[PDB]
């Protein structure tokens, strides 16, 4: 994900510094159709989850999208290995097992496609509209990394390719978090675990195969994956092995929240606060000749993005690693 | 004769909207033309938010002050 957003960034830089290719001359249809496909994908894919949530809450499981109810079979997801029936085991563990795809896999894969397409939309818009646009016609003169062009024309905030990356990084992080959660839950529920005894084995999975039944709802994701599987990391303080992981969980939550400061606030408030503070220093004759300044707009965005991504990644890192370490030992 | 402060002398800026309001700068020059509304030119060691070091002030927006001491603006 990080290197893909990087490729988008440096594509934008190349467009700014050099002449672009001729596919930029019909950029409006390209980005328009990408916008439409993003909207349609998000609507359908996420609204299936929302429909499942609402109907299940109302008490109508027969109306939801699931294997027992209306089912969205992934017809195109076909085997190619041609493996023999069964699973491969090694000393009380399942080294290899076929992943069986159903409505949950259909829904999660289309969520993946939606998020990938939205990230691609942000990156491609930044690349194609880097030199100029209907809003501002001298974006090339403005450069690559500028905060805006002004409050004019309604407001030209984050029109630069740098800001387009600044948003595409958020979207890449969202996509990768969903991918990580999908992989983690699916592997725990349907692949990993132990077995209990031509011989037939009953496979006891770590998550107990709850992905196919609970993953069909956002509430199921919230309960069976985050809340239920955060027991290890949340209750890791006394345990010698993973107390560090619990503390890092807490600290990553703190850092992620602290990023919202920079992501929501603006330069002028902090500059005025700094001046008011500096009044007292000048009063007491503490005169810093490297005059304090509030972080620039682009720097504030960068700091917020860095802290946001780092905190989220740290929370996920600690959560998954604590769960795995405890379960395997 | 010299209408404004002497060249090189320190003057305290009395323009309320100035970044250097109530602080002192050095009189770079004074325009002797009577038709100049803001003849005095004052430079300050502290650049304002626009990274500007000097400015023009009227004769009533600057008063003569001693040179800043240690730790004084
Ligand atoms: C005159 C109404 C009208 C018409 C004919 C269209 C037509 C179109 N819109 Mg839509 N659109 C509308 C209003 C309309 N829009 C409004 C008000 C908004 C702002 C929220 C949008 C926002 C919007 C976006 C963001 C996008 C489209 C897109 C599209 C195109 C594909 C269809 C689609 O997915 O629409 C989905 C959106 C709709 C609003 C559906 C159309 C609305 C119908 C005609 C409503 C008719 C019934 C109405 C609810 C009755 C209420 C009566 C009551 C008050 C008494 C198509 C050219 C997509 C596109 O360009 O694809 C290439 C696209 O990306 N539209
Ligand atoms: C909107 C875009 C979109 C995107 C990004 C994806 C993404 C994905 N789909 Mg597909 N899918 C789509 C639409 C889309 N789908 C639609 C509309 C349907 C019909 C309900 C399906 C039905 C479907 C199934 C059943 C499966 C996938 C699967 C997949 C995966 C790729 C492998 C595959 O078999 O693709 C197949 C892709 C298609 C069948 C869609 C063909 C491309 C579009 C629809 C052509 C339309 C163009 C047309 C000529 C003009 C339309 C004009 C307009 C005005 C109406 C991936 C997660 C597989 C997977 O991994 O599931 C877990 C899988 O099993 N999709
Ligand atoms: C990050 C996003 C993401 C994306 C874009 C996809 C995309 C895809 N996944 Mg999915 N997947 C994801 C995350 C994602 N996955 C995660 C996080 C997991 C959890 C581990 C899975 C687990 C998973 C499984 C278990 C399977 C898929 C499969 C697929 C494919 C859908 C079936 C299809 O129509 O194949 C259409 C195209 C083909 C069937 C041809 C594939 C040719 C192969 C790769 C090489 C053949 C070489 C030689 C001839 C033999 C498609 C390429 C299915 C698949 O078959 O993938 C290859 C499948 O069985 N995925
Ligand atoms: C300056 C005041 C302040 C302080 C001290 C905190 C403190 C906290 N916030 Mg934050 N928060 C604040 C203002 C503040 N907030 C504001 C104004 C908002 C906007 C509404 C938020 C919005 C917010 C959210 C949305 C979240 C937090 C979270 C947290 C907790 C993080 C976990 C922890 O124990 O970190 C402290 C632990 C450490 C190890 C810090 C170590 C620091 C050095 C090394 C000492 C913590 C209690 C998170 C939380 O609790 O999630 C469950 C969380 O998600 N806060
Ligand atoms: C944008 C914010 C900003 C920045 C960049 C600076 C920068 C500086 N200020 Mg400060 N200052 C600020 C805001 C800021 N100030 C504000 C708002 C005020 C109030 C008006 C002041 C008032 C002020 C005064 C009055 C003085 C300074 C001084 C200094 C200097 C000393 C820094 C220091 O303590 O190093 C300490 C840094 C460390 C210990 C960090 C090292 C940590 C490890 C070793 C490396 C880190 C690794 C990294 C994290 C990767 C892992 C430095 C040039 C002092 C100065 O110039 O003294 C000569 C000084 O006298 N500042
Ligand atoms: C005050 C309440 C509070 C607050 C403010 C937070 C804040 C946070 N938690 Mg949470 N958390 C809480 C309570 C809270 N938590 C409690 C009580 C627990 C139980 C101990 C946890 C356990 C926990 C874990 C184990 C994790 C978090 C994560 C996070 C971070 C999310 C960052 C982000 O952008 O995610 C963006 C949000 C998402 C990606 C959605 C995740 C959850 C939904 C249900 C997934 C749905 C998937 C489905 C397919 C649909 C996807 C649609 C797609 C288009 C996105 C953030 C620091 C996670 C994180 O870092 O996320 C990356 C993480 O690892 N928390
Ligand atoms: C949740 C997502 C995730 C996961 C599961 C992992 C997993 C891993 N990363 Mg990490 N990594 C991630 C995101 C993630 N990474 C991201 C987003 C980046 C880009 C910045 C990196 C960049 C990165 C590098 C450059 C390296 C790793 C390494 C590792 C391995 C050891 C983990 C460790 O303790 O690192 C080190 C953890 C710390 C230093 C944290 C301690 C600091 C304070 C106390 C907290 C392991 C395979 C290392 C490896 O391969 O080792 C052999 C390694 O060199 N990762
Ligand atoms: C996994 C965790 C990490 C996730 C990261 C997510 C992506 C991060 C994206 C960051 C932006 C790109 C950075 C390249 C550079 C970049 O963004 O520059 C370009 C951008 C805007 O450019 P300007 O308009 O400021 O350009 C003016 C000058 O740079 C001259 O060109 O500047 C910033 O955002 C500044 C960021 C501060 C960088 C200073 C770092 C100093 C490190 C030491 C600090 C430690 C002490 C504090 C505690
Ligand atoms: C630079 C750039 C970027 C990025 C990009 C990217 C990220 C790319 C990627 C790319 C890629 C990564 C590609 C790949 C491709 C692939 C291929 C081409 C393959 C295919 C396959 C095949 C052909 C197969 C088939 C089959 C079937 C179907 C069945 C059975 C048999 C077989 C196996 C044969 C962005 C937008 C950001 C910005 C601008 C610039
Ligand atoms: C808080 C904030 C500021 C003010 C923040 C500033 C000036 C940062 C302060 C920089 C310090 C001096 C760097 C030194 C590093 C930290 C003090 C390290 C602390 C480490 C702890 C573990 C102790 C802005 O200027 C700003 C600008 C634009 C958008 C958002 C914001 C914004 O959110």
């Amino acid at each position: 994900g990080f290197f893909t957003v990087a490729s988008g960034a440096h594509a934008s830089i190349f467009v700014i510094r050099q002449l672009p290719t001729s596919e930029i001359r019909h950029r409006d249809p390209i980005i328009g159709h990408l916008i439409w496909v993003c909207i349609a994908l998000g609507l359908h894919s996420f609204g299936l989850y929302c429909h499942n949530d609402t109907l299940e809450a109302l008490g109508r499981p027969e109306d939801t999208f699931c294997d027992n109810s209306i089912q969205l079979k992934p017809i195109f997801a076909k085997q190619f290995l041609g493996l023999q029936p069964g699973i491969e085991v090694l000393d009380g563990k399942i080294v290899r097992m076929t992943q069986e795809l159903g409505t949950a896999d259909f829904m999660v894969h289309h969520i993946h496609a939606f998020t990938i397409h939205v990230t691609l939309l942000i990156l491609l818009k930044g690349v194609l509209y880097a030199r100029n646009s209907r809003l501002v016609s001298d974006k090339l003169e403005l450069g690559f990394a500028y905060p805006c062009d002004g409050p004019g024309r309604g407001g030209t905030c984050q029109i630069s390719p740098w800001d387009h990356l600044f948003l595409a990084v958020f979207w890449m992080y969202n996509c990768l978090s969903v991918v990580i959660f999908h992989y983690f839950w699916k592997m725990q529920s349907d692949v990993w675990g132990s077995y209990v005894h031509h011989s037939s084995l009953t496979c006891s999975h770590y998550s107990q195969g709850d992905f196919s039944v609970n993953s069909i709802t956002i509430n199921g994701w919230l309960r069976n994956l985050l809340w239920s599987e955060a027991s290890q990391v949340i209750q890791s303080y006394a345990l010698p092995s993973i107390c560090s992981y619990g503390f890092i969980f807490l600290a990553a939550h703190f850092v992620w929240a602290f990023s919202l400061m920079f992501l929501f606030s603006g330069r002028a408030y902090w500059q005025e606060l700094i001046e008011s503070i500096l009044w007292s220093h000048h009063k007491l004759k503490i005169v810093p000749h490297i005059q304090p300044r509030a972080l620039s707009i682009s720097q504030g965005r960068a700091v917020g993005l860095t802290h946001y991504v780092l905190g989220g990644i740290g929370c996920t890192w600690a959560f998954i690693i604590s769960r795995m370490l405890v379960l395997t030992t | 004769p010299w209408v404004g402060p002497k060249k090189g002398s320190w003057v305290k800026v009395l323009r309320p909207e100035s970044y250097w309001y109530q602080t002192r700068g050095q009189v770079v020059n004074v325009n002797q033309k009577p038709e100049i509304k803001y003849p005095v030119t004052v430079k300050f060691d502290r650049v304002n938010f626009s990274n500007v070091n000097t400015n023009g002030f009227a004769l009533w927006e600057v008063i003569e002050a001693p040179a800043p001491g240690p730790g004084e603006v």
